[PDB]
DNA sequence: GCATATGCTAATGTGTGCATGTGTGTGACTATGTGCGCATGCATGTGCATGTGTGTGCATATACGTGTGTGCATGCATGTGCATATATGTGTGCACGTGTGTGTGCATGTGTGTGTATGTGTATATATTAACCTGTGTGCATTGTGTGCATATATTAGCATGTGTGCA
DNA sequence: TGCACACATGCTAATATATGCACACAATGCACACAGGTTAATATATACACATACACACACATGCACACACACGTGCACACATATATGCACATGCATGCACACACGTATATGCACACACATGCACATGCATGCGCACATAGTCACACACATGCACACATTAGCATATGC
């Protein structure tokens, strides 16, 4: 045999496009997958993560820490309007609330 | 002796818990109103320790934003307290009725 | 276990009220809070509970409770699942 | 200037008409009484219709006459239908010209005076004693 | 036994944007639970727009058409983008 | 002339329309909007029939549930009238 | 299809939805303000449904297309298919 | 062999059993369906028909209709606790609104 | 060609409980979709239900513990004795 | 005797100054934030190893390009008449301001129940192994189901009556 | 109480929509035969519940008063109800393109089975960022004090009514 080349290195991803495959293959999803489709997935999943994790680490940057946790997260989340819309039913341990406060509630 | 005039201490602790995320129910307590709930359920039931804190982290997610809706019913009727009915308000609109 | 209801104390709801953006709350949001917070609890662990029975379990698991509130549109992140 | 005699003239037309209507003074004030509310006392109309007032109060009275000659006229049925005191406050004089309001109140118990008649009177003690 | 998650594919990313800063036990929990709900979330779709279509494959298509259903304005821009490029390049390397 | 007081034709406009069962809005005006939004997605687009008919029926029921809602916000308000922040409360409420 | 078909839903059109809503009193700027919503709910209906009907390479939004789009956004239709 | 009779006719059904099965099999659920669960699933679908049928068929004489119209099933789901529960993001076409009017619209 | 739907199922159901009432074509479009949603909604939870337990087989415990979970609380009572008593019928008959 | 003219002085009024009240611009008081120093435990890097992804042919079936015929959506043209838009008058609801009671916030003192650590026994969730029952797969017989047509019912459209509510 | 307006009601024709029917056919059932997922029994490690202990921070109750909410009243213009002219939606047909669906051959691609490495997870330290707490600067509160603006009241001028004097 050649040598053995994960697929995730030939379409040049991070995320494990083998296990995406064997994930969508055993998840009920249809009986068969094509040979891109995981390697689509892994790529969308891969850039979300990649926004959520530039942005918490922006987050966690400006409360001089260099370690992100949820607070961090959440802040990156609730602060970025298109990943607010796709976790707005979604709710992270740890993470709080933004700092709001109406301005009717403001002593004038 | 000195005395902050009412709702600037109100307005201290607002910034104060807006800034934080640790739980704001005391866990025993909870613990105990999570185990008795689940006895019309189930008898003899167990909980995992992680079980019980994630009902905790989803039912204070749950009140805050129904605390955050029912102050804006509040401020709607021109007021800036809440009462009953504007968390009845909330929990109509919401659909949780 | 009787009676547990009142272990959710007005301080707890005080302080939810807070970082939920309240200045102001009447003395009777907090009978009102316990008995939405007991509803809440019940639909939660009723489901949770279900999911235990399925895997024939007696002990309520993080995943059956994360399973039961991505059920009711409550999705959590932070316990497996 | 003219303001002068034309009130004149509107003065000597008001008596006349006053006494082709056959009503007295007294009458006038109380028919003033009853058409405006402020009622006026037939000293007030005697020294108006011989010119005695002051010219202030001759143009202040001037209107509510006018009216009431330009609306009498229509129907008439409808609308017919003590010296020892002042001794012994003279007494209370020569010794303390401008006393205080608790002496005030002592000084009308004693004499059953009214305390804004008897403050009134003081002062208007004080004011002709101040003109000389 | 073996427990498989994201957590090790999550670090490669992190260290990717972000060289400098770690990740707590907590917070990767989360990166965890965010992944495997998004993978759900457009598997799903996939799988029923080949039910819909009366196919039984899911390709890279229905990837691409649940990632734009699914994803708000300009996030299923770029992540369409993305998607498009690995797929790319994977078949010009086999 | 026969006049009737405001508010009274209000209400029996509301028992005739809550009884009905009709669509409340015109039919071809509803019809062009829904093509003149479809051309910002694609060009030279068709519409089957009941695909219009559907996506009325979703419409006005999606307007009519807010309205019940928005209506809620006014009484709570001690209002008879709804206005704008009456609806932006509800969507808000809502999660829109 | 045309250009500024919005005015298209007229004023007695949104009172009749009032009604049906249990409206009493209508301000006059709700007119406006209801016109924008109804443009924003239907530009993401409309949305999903053309990107139903490009997966399937069809030309014609088709009413499985709509209601597909309206289940995708927890709006479930009955009545056609 | 012998005279086939529908498994439908076996659970004293009218659902269609054997329908249920193959939508099972051919929906990508799992890899295998078990004997019962078709039988399981189409007698719940049966039981929730008759409900709402049964109260929509009280709605349609209540108006003194014979047939039942979208209006009759409308009215059915809306006054039943249950069903307007299980229904709560359910739009009905042509079935309009449950009369309803807020007392303080009243007149006075 | 040929259209496969409930309709002639849901009649014979509606001939039991009102036999001398009748449904129009809109209503009947209604009651499939009705059937169609319910099903897709318990197939759903109950396939869910097997993937959580490590099972690759949907049987009657999964679709009674999904209709549990779905249906409210005397609806579910019902359905379930409902789904009980028929596959003991089925089984006692085959 | 009543009705006018006088002398004369209570009473107010012009005009005003103080006195009182309200609003605005800062000492003391409090609480959040910012480094500074230090221990903790928790994240991170380092190896076993094993299970899973990979390379390889191999067979199989889905999907796709091609052509086909048909429904059907689009556009047009015509007609009535229903609904829409405009304007007019006006009632009444909204909003503004006022005031008042009391409910709520703030702060204090006290104790008690929570949080943390510790340990232990027990129930139990988990994993291994054997086997067996159940589900799949395959092919064949065939009965139920959907399509396409008749058929007739209920539904819908008028016209006088019959309340029924509103409104002055 | 009576009048005017709107919705309803028994009533008759009309029709289009539902109901029932007959036929092919595709999907269901029947009968094997296979095999693997599931069960069951066992053992094992896990971690949950139970008890115990401590210290202390939080919860509870009280007292105080501030200001918010609720009622009240006012006025105004906004929105309802109405009438009238009219635009246009609805229905109705007619024609044609044209897209959608079926049907089919068939290659491309995906599953299958298997060997085999290597990537991933568990376990192992390890050190380092976070937490903890002390002191100190620092923004903020508000309360307090001062200054300014504004009414009665009174300093003197006007005003108007009383008692008695004249007069018709």
């Amino acid at each position: 045999r050649a040598k053995a080349k994960t697929r995730s290195s030939r379409a040049g991803l991070q995320f494990p496009v083998g296990r995406v495959h064997r994930l969508l293959r055993k998840g009920n999803y249809a009986e068969r997958v094509g040979a891109g489709a995981p390697v689509y997935l892994a790529a969308v999943l891969e850039y979300l993560t990649a926004e959520i994790l530039e942005l918490a680490g922006n987050a966690a940057r400006d409360n001089k820490k260099t370690r992100i946790i949820p607070r961090h997260l959440q802040l990156a989340v609730r602060n970025d309007e298109e990943l607010n819309k796709l976790l707005g039913r979604v709710t992270i341990a740890q993470g709080g609330v933004l700092p709001n406060i109406q301005s009717v509630l403001l002593p004038k | 002796p000195h005395r902050y005039r009412p709702g600037t201490v109100a307005l201290r602790e607002i910034r104060r818990y807006q800034k934080s995320t640790e739980l704001l129910i005391r866990k025993l307590p909870f613990q105990r109103l999570v185990r008795e709930i689940a006895q019309d359920f189930k008898t003899d039931l167990r909980f995992q320790s992680s079980a019980v804190m994630a009902l905790q982290e989803a039912s204070e997610a749950y009140l805050v934003a129904l605390f955050e809706d029912t102050n804006l019913c509040a401020i709607h009727a021109k007021r800036v307290t809440i009462m009953p009915k504007d968390i009845q308000l909330a929990r109509r609109i919401r659909g949780e009725r | 276990l009787r009676d547990n209801i009142q272990g959710i104390t007005k301080p707890a709801i005080r302080r939810l009220a807070r970082r939920g953006g309240v200045k102001r709350i009447s003395g009777l949001i907090y009978e009102e809070t316990r008995g939405v917070l007991k509803v809440f609890l019940e639909n939660v662990i009723r489901d949770a509970v279900t999911y235990t029975e399925h895997a024939k379990r007696k002990t309520v698991t993080a995943m059956d409770v994360v399973y039961a509130l991505k059920r009711q549109g409550r999705t959590l992140y932070g316990f497996g699942g | 200037k003219a303001l002068q005699k034309e009130l004149e003239q509107f003065a000597k037309l008001l008596k006349q008409k006053r006494i082709t209507l056959g009503y007295t003074q007294a009458d006038v004030g109380l028919t003033l009484g009853v058409l405006f509310g402020k009622v006026f006392s037939q000293t007030t109309i005697c020294r108006f219709e011989a010119l005695q007032l002051s010219f202030k109060n001759m143009c202040k009275l001037r209107p509510l006459l006018q009216k009431w000659v330009e609306e009498a006229d229509n129907n008439e049925n409808l609308q017919e239908i003590e010296n020892r005191v002042r001794g012994n406050l003279e007494n209370l004089f020569l010794q303390c010209p401008k006393p205080t309001l608790q002496q005030i109140s002592h000084i009308a118990q004693q004499l059953g005076l009214e305390k804004d008649v008897v403050r009134v009177w003081f002062c208007n003690r004080r004011q002709k004693g101040k003109r000389s | 036994t073996r427990k498989e998650s994201y957590a090790i594919y999550v670090y490669k990313v992190l260290k990717q944007v972000h060289p400098d800063t770690g990740i707590s036990s907590k917070a990767m929990s989360i990166m965890n639970s965010f992944v495997n709900d998004v993978f759900e979330r457009i598997a799903g779709e996939a799988s029923r727009l080949a039910h819909y279509n009366k196919r039984s494959t899911i390709t890279s298509r229905e990837i691409q058409t649940a990632v734009r259903l699914l994803l708000p304005g300009e996030l299923a821009k770029h992540a369409v983008s993305e998607g498009t490029k690995a797929v790319t390049k994977y078949t010009s390397a086999k």
